[PDB]
């Protein structure tokens, strides 16, 4: 608990640098659990922590392997059915609440931030096979997402293999034709090289900043599409006295966060 | 914390032409407390799904505050088999009245809560239910808290011939429940059944929750299983001891029949209830003045035998 | 408990006569909860209650008063959400499970059976307005119901005012043409004279039986429309035994029969 | 059934020149409302272990009525450290008195259930407890709810050299307990501590037991371990919500300070003592006056938050 | 919080550095059980607190006004009977476990540490009846105790009029000589002026103490006896966050340390 | 569950019928058990059965096999320490209460009812050993009892080998002097022969009645002293409706009642 | 915390000579896995009172390992009606034995937990009980651990021409009971009536506890009225699930019927007795040796059945 911070540490305190006060968040395990587990702890201490198998205002102490442990279940506010957590993300969306913040993953995106997490190949028959939607797409129909991607080339692609999770689709105007919610969309993109975003106006991903790890060309050169890399800037290294927190407090086990 | 009085929830979640929702099921779990409250305020133009109602929705349409009201049913189930100002009011043709089948109302609810775009149903065909509806649609033309169709007649897409009736969700805007105990933070536990309480706490835009006990964020999350909303949904907590009164609440008392049987008679015509109701609730300040005014002996006696789970003289036995 | 029972007696002991053991029994209170109570202490121990507010599996100890009374509520094998009663109800339907027999009621009835339960005289401006449709219009979708009813010559009509719950419709077919279920509807109708059931071929009601009470007659005196009393034969005057047993342990209160 | 109301149970069981016992420490479920009924009923000249006293002997004595008091402790601690009443009255030398240590009270009760023909104990020695006795041997020899001797100095059978405090065992007549659930048969239920409860019930030749709840005896069987009491041992049960007021009773509701402040500064005097008995005891007919007296809101308002054990309002946390 | 302790501020803390992580303190209510909750809280997180109602190892959260209080009832790891209390003090010495230190009181004390809490005056015709023992009787017999009293010539006398509970009797070998156990005894005292402790070989009290307020002479002033006020030392004042704490947790509803 | 009773069957049942309505019953297992469990069910319904472990109130479903079994803690009004139980025992003398009947056992007794279940033999070189006193000592020196003994010649000694359990000792007067409580004592033997009953003014026993399966001579003739037959009476067989009880509802494991 | 493993507990706080105590009764909560660690140990020349008694003090005497036995009940009831090692030892002179009545030795243990000098009873007089003495004043003499006297006849201070029987009260080296639940701290829950347990653990200078299970500190004081034993009385922790096999243990496990009747026969002789142990108790390593050789199904078909509190095979209900 020191000052060698890991990739995923970086990574996990950016995104936890993220997640304000007060708002409620849809999380998995791995990274973003971490992350959610460290705003909560110190930057956001009244986020809501929410998980697709119904699992309402999660506070884990042993960070859960599946979003349906008991390391969850027994830790946690309300435990409802699956239907009624559907139900929550789009009433919130139907309330215009404004405050909910989702995690989703992928093996491919696109400009659009358009993830794809059911097969890499031809979806009749593909290279690879991986386990399908899940809840990625009630999230990313009805929330507004923060996507967690590792920055490869062959990950950054100009068009996936298939859409499991809906981004902007083409640009301006694209949500809304294919009768998509139209002001709920991908906010962040969260790499192992830095944060990406996505233009306001055009939809278009721009890389937003650049772990001290990384630099804009390291990025470029790892991304299959364009980018707009003049406008980053370096984050900072994470503090200190959370990478205690995190290695002490968060995970001691090292079940997604393993020491040097 | 979420914690307020009475009338500061009120006040601040509850507006005229609202299109509310209020939780229990006839002479059970229902908020009376709030009932209250949102008449001494004068909120009027209320628009809402009755649910199987009883004391509750007859009072406010009795005290002329609904604009339109969705009935299914209205009584208070053993006494008074039919809400006496709820019929006067509508025969005498003052109230706008629509007819679904409790069936089609609980669904609604739920059907909101879970997010459907509309909800189809193979019922209430081949009937009055369909047949005639007690809204028309030049008056939902005017009615801004309800659907311009009572509902429409759709073909199922994966059997032809066959057709379904789609109804429209409600969009509710405050949901006033009456739980057992709630914490500062919003977590409600409902003891027993919670009828459409958790439906219309997660579909209504605001919620309010009165409770018999508040208890801290800590105590109630130590068993979760016993929870029932958690408090993104909730918007205040309300103490009020007794809330329910006089209708049940299960594991804590029973229904007072004697105040019940009052509000039965006093109800036949509108001169009483007009007395009753400013004896009972423009003459009382709040919800404590009304629980002296009933008397400590009074609620004592209402108590739950455990064991059987409703009132009886123990001494008796 | 003696020779003198009462009319509401003979038709509850009547209607538990007609629950059968292993069959769910839907009911509310009054007469027909009677009914289920002495079957179920009685004449079919094994039969299941159920009423419209979500309570499964009820077993009272004192009358309910109310469908949602604590006194089922407290009392039952579990307690569901509104919702799945309806649920439940069609599944049976469509399992073609056959053993659900619910009780309904309402102010006037058709040669049909169908029953009229929300307002008398013109709908929009009624003579008479009652509670409504309640779930009873759910109930008569769906299942094989027992009719209550008073005879009254004004309550047997050709043409009621109002269908709140389908019956046989206008004969064979009618429910098909409605697009009703149409293996299921009315099968019996009780009442303060005797049974009325449904022909066969013809769905048209007709007197099955009457009571020691009464005769073919009076009940002709009592129906607003034509009735083939030729098949009636009459049932006997209730068992002491089970007199005894409604008034010291069914209901002692006289919640509903309210003993001489 | 052993169900009946409280001035049967007295009148009964609880006779003039009877030692009895009456349980509760301080202000912790102390059995007041059958103070009241004693006192009404005109019961006098009681000789009795006071135990770790309060209000309910202070009551007795300042009213005169008991005969011979067996002191180690009197107060209502916390607001009156000293029992005003029985001070004056000691004082004045109106009240016969005797001490002991509170350790060598409870284990002469105990000792007493558990059938011991005395009880030796080497606590007491070189101090006051054993050079003088408030009550003497000329005096006792009047007195016959009191041993002759305060005590005796024997040798240990089995530590030669050493002497050990035999002190004599006690013949309680009557045992007044307050439990917070009790069945018709006489099994009770007190949840917490039981202080000297159990041990007077079991010793007593008649035991009483005022509680705020009566259940089933099939109810109170289904889980054993809850019992504390069987049912051949109680007399009488006798059902009398907040019968321990202003006494703290574990599970249920936190003591009234306010009215104990007025207890304390009202018995400074007797003048005003009489008076603040004339109003809540001798002028109340029964305990529901009693409590609609003090009110529904009054008593909602003392009760036990889960999770602290004691009161606190949760409206402002 | 700040600079401006009051005397029972500094009695509470000076009565908390008494106490040793791992011992066993009965206390009561008022400064002692001020003095066991700072102890606890602060200087020995791990000492024991027990009353003598039978209410083992508590920690209170809000302060108990009483020994049964409900305040230390439902907060605490073991409720026991009485008699089990006054068993629990004797086999502690049985068993020579050598960690109980118990706190007492009383209305006077003489140079030997006996007290009295029973009665001033003539016993059988008192000038002031107090309530009696209680347990100090019990705690004086077993335990090495720490007496409190205010610093008042009248109340540290020669003789007092009744020995409630025993201390040190008239100087070595007086306790045995009298048949209470021998190596357990009076060990300090604690007033409002400073901490006196018991000569070694004569067992009579002499000043070691003084808190910052008071002086050496002052303590004689009001000492009705010679007292060897030639080995005290004076205290320091008692540090913010403990005075913070006390007045902010400990007791801020103010029912023993009443703040300025 | 008919008419071929056993003769353990007959002894339960003239055990049971031997328990007034009301009286507490102290009881282990075996046939007095039995006993018990039959008249708590028909012949006195609220007679109380307590045991010496402490159990209060009993009312087993399976029968126990010790009286400490979970077969009887889990179907109890009172769980109490065994101190308790002997208070209770010792308290209902001095309360004189008079309503408390106990069962012991043994292996041989005299013309006073005093039993041994120590051992056989010299106590000190014993031909054969048993457990030892148990409760019976308690039982036998506090209560009236009923004794549990086999009808051989070698049990029914002029005086035992040694005297676990205290009868009239030697006749009248013979308690006392002892400085046993006099008025509680042996009231009834129950073998497998028959009831054999102390006088009245003597304290010395002589039959009362005699089984249909035995007689008089029978008696005599298994009986190591001299016995008053002549005024014994022949008991009734079991009333068959209690064989089918005990064999069906009480003991259908056959664990103390075997059929043949 | 005080959580340690038995082989490192059973070495540290038992030795030889020792004064032990084990808690249950009879085939009811024993410490069982305790016991076969005493003796796979070599701890031998121990003293104690038996108290209800059962294969427990049975193993340890067939092992000779009791140097005196205090005695008043012997049998593994139900199965064994007097044991067998026992009475085997004693009727070949091969054991030091005492006997009192029960009630005398629940008593002893109670009075040391309290505190008493001695223990004064009007018991076991006009008995062989004080006619015999088991182990006589010229052995017990020579007797380390044990009274020179069994008992005195000593006068009633209070009631003359009356004696009673006065007994010491033991003094208890090392206390060994087996709970449900027990904290890092040693906080212990016994479900269901206690027995001897609770004096044993507070008399005895050194006490283990084996438990099913152990809870955090934090959990075990959620709810103080289930504990039965403060942390301060207790030594060392130790978990050991089912460790009260082949005996009871409320409200988790019936006794293993099967197993007792093995050991039933066994016991008859020394030869079928060192063997069983010598499988069952000096060839095993650990006690999870011993639930391994067990089996999981056999341990699982013993389990309680919520309702019954005993077992019951519900597949053929
Ligand atoms: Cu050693």
């Amino acid at each position: 608990d020191y000052t060698n911070y890991t990739n995923k540490e970086m990574q996990a305190v950016t995104i936890a640098k993220q997640i304000k006060n007060g708002q409620v968040v849809t999380v998995g395990t791995g990274l973003p659990l971490i992350g959610a587990s460290v705003a909560k702890r110190v930057y956001a201490p009244d986020c809501h922590i929410i998980v697709e198998s119904g699992l309402m205002d999660c506070s884990p102490v042993e960070v859960p392997r599946s979003v349906g442990d008991l390391r969850f279940m027994a830790h946690c506010g309300c435990i409802w059915p699956n239907v009624r957590f559907v139900g929550f993300e789009i009433n919130e969306y139907l309330h215009k609440a404004n405050r909910l913040i989702a995690f989703i993953g992928g093996a491919q995106i696109d400009p659009y931030g358009n993830v794809n997490s059911t097969s890499i190949g031809d979806y009749h028959h593909p290279k690879t096979r991986f386990t399908g939607s899940g809840g990625a797409n009630g999230i990313a129909t009805y929330s507004n997402t923060i996507i967690m991607m590792q920055h490869e080339k062959r990950r950054f692609m100009n068009k996936i293999d298939y859409v499991t999770s809906p981004g902007w689709i083409d640009g301006p105007g694209g949500r809304e034709r294919l009768g998509l919610p139209g002001d709920v969309g991908p906010q962040l993109v969260v790499t192992d090289k830095g944060i990406l975003k996505f233009d306001e106006k055009t939809k278009r991903m721009y890389l937003a900043a650049y772990y001290p790890t990384s630099s804009p060309e390291d990025v470029l050169e790892n991304t299959g599409f364009d980018l707009d890399v003049s406008k980053a800037v370096e984050l900072e290294a994470p503090d200190p006295a959370v990478i205690k927190l995190i290695r002490e407090e968060i995970d001691p086990g090292q079940a997604f966060i393993q020491v040097p | 914390s979420k914690v307020m009085t009475l009338k500061d929830a009120i006040a601040k979640y509850v507006h005229s032409g609202d299109h509310i929702a209020l939780g229990g099921f006839t002479t059970d779990r229902k908020p009376y407390a709030a009932v209250f409250e949102i008449l001494r305020q004068g909120i009027t133009d209320l628009t809402g799904l009755g649910g199987a109602a009883g004391g509750d929705w007859d009072m406010l349409i009795g005290n002329g505050r609904v604009k339109a009201y969705i009935n299914c049913y209205t009584a208070n189930s053993g006494v008074t088999n039919v809400s006496r100002r709820f019929r006067k009011w509508f025969e005498a043709g003052k109230l706008t009245m629509e007819d679904y089948s409790q069936d089609v109302i609980y669904m609604m609810w739920h059907a909101a809560a879970l997010g459907l775009p509309f909800l189809p149903v193979t019922l209430m065909q081949g009937s009055g239910l369909t047949d005639e509806w007690g809204i028309s649609k030049e008056v939902r033309k005017t009615l801004d808290k309800v659907p311009d169709d009572k509902f429409k007649y759709i073909d199922n897409p994966f059997k032809p011939g066959e057709k379904v009736v789609a109804v429209p969700v409600p969009q509710v805007d405050v949901a006033i429940i009456h739980a057992q105990q709630a914490s500062p933070d919003g977590t409600v536990r409902i003891w027993g059944g919670k009828f459409q309480d958790v439906d219309i706490a997660e579909a209504a835009k605001y919620t309010i929750v009165t409770c018999e006990e508040i208890i801290s964020d800590e105590e109630i999350r130590r068993d979760p299983t016993k929870n029932d909303i958690p408090g993104m949904c909730v918007d205040a907590v309300v103490l009020a001891p007794y809330g329910a009164h006089p209708s049940q609440c299960y594991g804590l008392y029973d229904y007072d029949n004697p105040f019940l049987k009052v509000y039965d008679k006093v109800s036949k015509t509108q001169e009483d209830f007009d007395a009753f109701c400013k004896e009972w609730v423009f003459d009382l300040k709040d919800h404590d003045e009304y629980l002296n005014k009933l008397g400590a002996t009074r609620l004592i006696n209402l108590k739950v035998v455990p064991g059987l789970g409703y009132h009886i003289d123990m001494t008796k036995e």
